[PDB]
């Protein structure tokens, strides 16, 4: 009679690191490194979407901001095209002052 | 089984001004990388080899570098020889893979000559008819031509190619055949030749009546 | 958010009796600890101020000892005024916390 | 608004790494380089 | 619906043996674990075994680890336990609880994954260790002597448990029947008492109904003031 | 691996072999089958949960940190980001370096317990059978069903077939 | 081979307040850990799995939290029917244990009534005599009962036992048997219960003459 | 181990041998008995020690450095302190609990492997004189007095001596 | 070696083999001769030009950094400064100490592993026609000429052909 012995194999392999090669194909592996959000700060928290909203111009109030002028958030979302200015300007320190906005709570 | 994509397919770069290619690869790839220059009509030539360090006695103006995925190559003061193909390889999955491709060019844009050729008597005696319409000395290279007998717009039935950049002059030419039976051709009468190309106000009609002359 | 664990709930003594109350905080807390005695229908009374300190009033039978995470409030000859509930209290962070109380009977 | 939070927003955190902000709050991944690092949950692969 | 049976269980002597069945039924496709944990009453949880696929459990408690030997029958969807040798500690009420991982491990669906929390617990079955024999109760009336207290007392009865009722099931409000204490003589005793309106001894009968399934005895005793 | 069994003398894994790691196919009079082994699959199992135990799960609490994200301000930003940059180069670093070394040691973990399996099977044969290198054994008598799993289940009993191989073995 | 300990033995807590419960562990563990409410007369029922995980459709005030070997368990909106026993198992050492168990109290002090039973005359023909005391209603569940036999404290001759706490009042209430021979307890005359609570401020006796009434 | 000898093909340890680390059990016509080997002893012990020389009495002196509790509160610059000093014991943290981790791994393996070594030296000593029982154990097929036994401990035993006598016992029916 | 070929059975290396890193060496009735095995030599160099190519020219760009020499006392700032860079370097240092530590022990552990590889499967070809000294070397029973040693070395060896005359030289007296 004869007798084998031997190991499963799959069709669908995965590439995977090692310490003597690049490249070796396993049965199986899992991801380590998260890369994605689901885009919200978490359910359970107070949240403000700003929108068209430029950050800033919650301060000063363009007629944008007019919905945001006495916010109360935990979590503050800005958005790319919005703009913090009606009458063409800019705030000194700009960048400064915006980081003391987006941890205020709101204000 | 580690595809290589370079970018853009063809760049048209003055001549001593920097030309900067891309070599995408997917995977990440950075103790080998070699790039090539493949003139036509010869074999590849290896210009940098890992990701920076060139061949030898290659010229200076060849640059190499990139990280992981991102690759580039940019030739510093450029050439009219240097007209030819670039390619990019890798390391390794046991098996090396090639790049697509970075077609270089070399003028003022210049409109096409157009001349419109009848099939030969001798060829419609063998039963087919081939009207062929040359574009000469065109730049840039984009160009198109349409085919239309009696006014109906022909489609699957022609073929086309175009010369390398001429070094003489830096531009294209341009041939399309149009390739009907004998019994098609005699059926019809006006056979023309629709060029559209940037350097012509409009479209340029080149045609024939059949059996005039 | 300090929890503080007096025991006993209630205890009964004879006139004359040395008492003691311990208390037991959910952290150390130092000497951050004061005793109240609360009589039927009067304010409530700081007794022990910072472990140890007897207040203006509070006769010399009355003392406070320990540190860190156990304390004692002793009655030394119980007294029919001493009837009261009695409550530990850390001042050590906010909010501050009381005891449970022990309601001390007299035999 | 159907434990770790970033600017980009929440994020598992059944992973020891991160490649979406160095910036975090919570019981959060590390923050790596890396887009991806692939642990082997099985023996070699040997069809044919 | 995940629910298991346990079947078996009784009362047996000091170093015989004794198998305890789970019908699996419901969700429980069994290429999941399996568990059996025991609790005696007065005692708190205590894990006992485990079971994995075919063979792969093998898991065992070091109070049984020569004693206890756990079986699997997936083609009746019933898991057992072969309790052998069993000594006066082993009374308790035997569970058998499901097995849960997260699914990051059990890489091989049949297989063990070493971390499993128990979701699905089962109703349970009693086993009594002793030397005991099986013995019916005396009753004996605790008399009533605004509001009058009175009872009766179940006395010198083996195994647990007993059942006591009050006017047939009449008589709810105000009743307490006690946990049954464990004499030196190895039989059970408890009190089950009522309070009623002390104005109510002389119009109204109180009985007491007393069932100890296990010797199918069956006692009904009437209490009155003396 | 380092022990040769998996890519090595075995030539090839078995896609058809679904539930388990590891297993035996078998010819004899009574036909061809496949079983596999439990055991030897729960124990490169249990060491691969052993190593996501240790990953999975067990992340560290960290609240307020600095600031990383930035005004030119010179001096103490450059720290500020120095100090989070070395941080990060040291434990993308780490990470690298576990998965590697994890992965390195897993396949040559998977590769010892099939070579295991395989030496132990060579063990209970004893003269019996021989070693055809490809992790094959050829068994010198008769073997039915019951027999063949007598050999996966540890029951086998050399000494009843002993004669009937030895004869088999050694002649012309 | 892994012991786990909870603590307190039992806890009192007002209904709507958090109760934080204690499952303190030998040794390190944090992959697996799960919590159980477990209800008189029933069977466990999963809570909270792993650390924090709580199970499906279980409330969100069951919050639980821990590391390595400090493990907590609190309640956050208590309700009466929380009146359940609560326990933690651990990994693994191939062999899972589990807690001692915490009980869990939802009243007014309330001293208990005490009553005091002679033996029937049926119980003293089989040639044994029970006394029994009644201590009905209280609350806190503390209590001491003494026995005195023409006034001899007695010792190693009774057992007591308490109800779970009684769903309708939140009260208490224990029996306590004394167990005498028909010969010794036809020997004397009175016999007493002495029950010391928080609700009494003098312990109370209960007592009877034996063959008075 | 990865070898399978240790906690595999060989049951369990022997508590009665307080003189080696690894050695031979052997029953004969003289009786029974038990001997250590040292060569496989001293070969494990001194991997062992090599990695303890690595880790023991190696420490490194530094002075003047940073301060590490504060009695009042900064702000930014302490804020970087403390960040600094937790971010470097962290990672000192990972590297202890890693080292430890890999230490014992490869650890049990070489003690697994040496008892593996002395097994498989042995069997190619015997060469066709016995047979492996699976265990851990030969079946020596001929007559070995303790000398004998003596022999095959200290690499001495001569297989062509007992060749003929082991074959005739080995092949027969 | 944790397989205990190199430096273990077999007794010493060949510094007359420098066609391969692994290969046979035979005596038969034709002669002695020498010949290395290409397959197992390119396994091992494959494994150690892996490692290389982690370590080799895979070098990261840093930019502008902090200051690290200072002309002046400065106090505080400047003690971080300092701190940072110390920090830095200690914990590079060890990752540096360790890999080097590691990765050799490695590099020696497989290809001790290649050796006994090349020897266990030749082993197995062999089947019953030959026995193991022990030292690395076999004792073939039968008549084995340059093409069957050949035969050997290249895969293509028919034990079949010798058996009959192998089984009698070995079972015998």
């Amino acid at each position: 009679a004869t007798l084998c012995l031997g190991h499963h194999a799959v069709p669908n392999g995965t590439i995977v690191k090692t310490i003597t090669n690049d490249r070796i194909e396993v049965t199986n592996a899992t991801e380590l490194v998260q890369n994605s959000s689901i885009g919200e700060i978490c359910k359970g928290k107070k949240a403000v979407d700003l929108g068209s909203c430029g950050i800033l111009g919650t301060i000063i109030g363009p007629p944008q901001c007019d919905l945001h002028l006495e916010f109360k958030a935990d979590l503050i979302i800005e958005r790319r095209n919005s703009s913090d200015i009606c009458y063409p300007g800019r705030f000194t320190n700009e960048e400064a002052l915006r980081q003391i906005i987006r941890e205020s709570g709101g204000i | 089984e580690i595809v290589m994509t370079q970018s853009p397919v063809t760049l048209s770069v003055s001549p001593g001004e920097t030309a900067t290619l891309s070599c995408r690869a997917s995977q990440s790839v950075r103790s080998n990388l070699a790039w090539y220059q493949q003139k036509p009509g010869q074999a590849p030539r290896l210009l940098i080899y890992g990701a920076s360090t060139r061949a030898t006695d290659i010229p200076a103006r060849f640059s190499g570098s990139g990280s992981g995925t991102e690759f580039t190559l940019s030739i510093s003061s450029l050439q009219s020889d240097d007209f030819a193909v670039y390619y990019c390889q890798q390391y390794n999955h046991w098996l090396r893979t090639f790049g697509q491709g970075t077609k270089l060019e070399i003028r003022t844009v210049a409109a096409p000559s157009v001349f419109i050729f009848p099939p030969s008597d001798e060829q419609l005696k063998s039963g087919t008819a081939s009207v062929v319409c040359l574009l000469n000395n065109f730049y840039p290279r984009e160009a198109k031509v349409q085919w239309k007998v009696d006014n109906a717009l022909q489609s699957g039935n022609s073929q086309e190619s175009v010369t390398e950049q001429d070094s003489k002059d830096s531009t294209y030419s341009l041939s399309s055949t149009l390739t009907l039976s004998k019994a098609d051709y005699e059926k019809h009468k006006v056979y023309a030749c629709e060029v559209t190309h940037q350097g012509l106000s409009s479209p340029v009609t080149k045609s024939f009546n059949r059996g005039e002359c | 958010d300090i929890v503080m664990t007096q025991s006993p709930s209630s205890l009964s003594a004879s006139i004359g009796d040395r008492v003691t109350i311990t208390c037991r905080p959910s952290q150390n807390i130092r000497s951050f600890l004061n005793w109240f005695q609360h009589k039927p229908g009067k304010a409530p009374k700081l007794l022990i101020y910072a472990a140890s300190n007897l207040q203006s009033g509070v006769p010399s039978r009355f003392s406070g000892s320990g540190s860190g995470t156990e304390f004692t409030l002793t009655i030394r000859s119980l007294q029919p005024e001493d009837f009261a509930t009695y409550y530990c209290q850390q001042s050590y962070n906010t909010p501050p916390t009381f005891g449970q109380g022990t309601k001390v009977e007299i035999k | 608004e159907s434990e770790c939070f970033t600017p980009n927003g929440s994020i598992p955190n059944d992973k020891p790494f991160q490649n979406v902000n160095r910036i975090t709050y919570g019981a959060c991944p590390r923050y790596v380089k890396h887009s991806t690092l692939k642990l082997a949950t099985g023996m070699r692969n040997v069809p044919e | 619906e995940v629910q298991l049976l346990e079947s078996g269980g009784g009362l047996v002597q000091p170093g015989e043996s004794l198998r305890v069945s789970c019908a699996a039924s419901g969700f429980t496709f069994r290429d999941s674990a399996l568990s059996w944990v025991r609790q005696a009453p007065g005692k708190g949880l205590e894990w006992v075994s485990a079971i994995s696929g075919n063979g792969g459990a093998t898991y065992y408690a070091d109070t049984v680890k020569g004693r206890f030997t756990i079986s699997r029958d997936n083609s009746q969807t019933t898991l057992y336990l072969q309790m052998n040798s069993l000594r006066a500690d082993d009374t308790a009420t035997y569970y058998c609880a499901k097995d849960e991982s997260p699914p990051i491990y059990n890489l091989m669906p049949g297989y063990y994954s070493t971390y499993y929390y128990m979701d699905v617990w089962g109703k349970g079955t009693t086993v009594t260790v002793s030397s005991a024999s099986t013995k019916g109760p005396s009753v004996f009336p605790l008399a009533p002597s605004g509001t009058a207290a009175l009872g009766c007392l179940v006395k010198d009865y083996f195994p647990e448990p007993v059942t006591v009722s009050w006017n047939s099931g009449a008589l709810t409000s105000g009743v307490h029947t006690f946990p049954a204490v464990l004499q030196s003589s190895g039989l059970y005793s408890l009190s089950s008492v009522v309070t009623v309106p002390s104005s109510s001894l002389g119009t109204q009968t109180y009985i007491c109904n007393v069932n100890h399934k296990p010797s199918n005895t069956k006692v009904d005793k009437r209490v009155e003031p003396k | 691996g380092i022990f040769g069994a998996i890519a090595g003398f075995i030539e090839n894994g078995w896609e058809g072999m679904v539930d388990g790691w590891y297993g035996f196919r078998h010819q004899n009079s009574e036909g061809r089958g496949q079983a596999a082994d439990l055991k030897s699959t729960q124990a490169a199992i249990d060491q691969i949960n052993g190593k996501l135990n240790r990953l999975i799960g067990k992340t560290n609490e960290k609240f307020h940190q600095i600031e990383k994200e930035f005004e030119v301000e010179g001096r103490i930003q450059d720290l500020e980001k120095y100090v989070e940059d070395t941080k990060i180069d040291l434990w993308s670093y780490n990470a690298e370096l576990l998965v590697a070394l994890e992965n390195q040691h897993t396949i040559d973990l998977t590769d010892s317990e099939m070579n295991k399996l395989f030496e132990k099977t060579k063990k209970q044969l004893r003269e019996n059978a021989e070693d055809m290198g490809n992790g094959c054994f050829k068994i010198y008598h008769k073997c039915d069903n019951a027999c063949i799993g007598s050999i996966r289940n540890g029951t086998y009993d050399h000494n009843v077939y002993r004669d009937e191989a030895l004869n088999n073995r050694f002649q012309i």
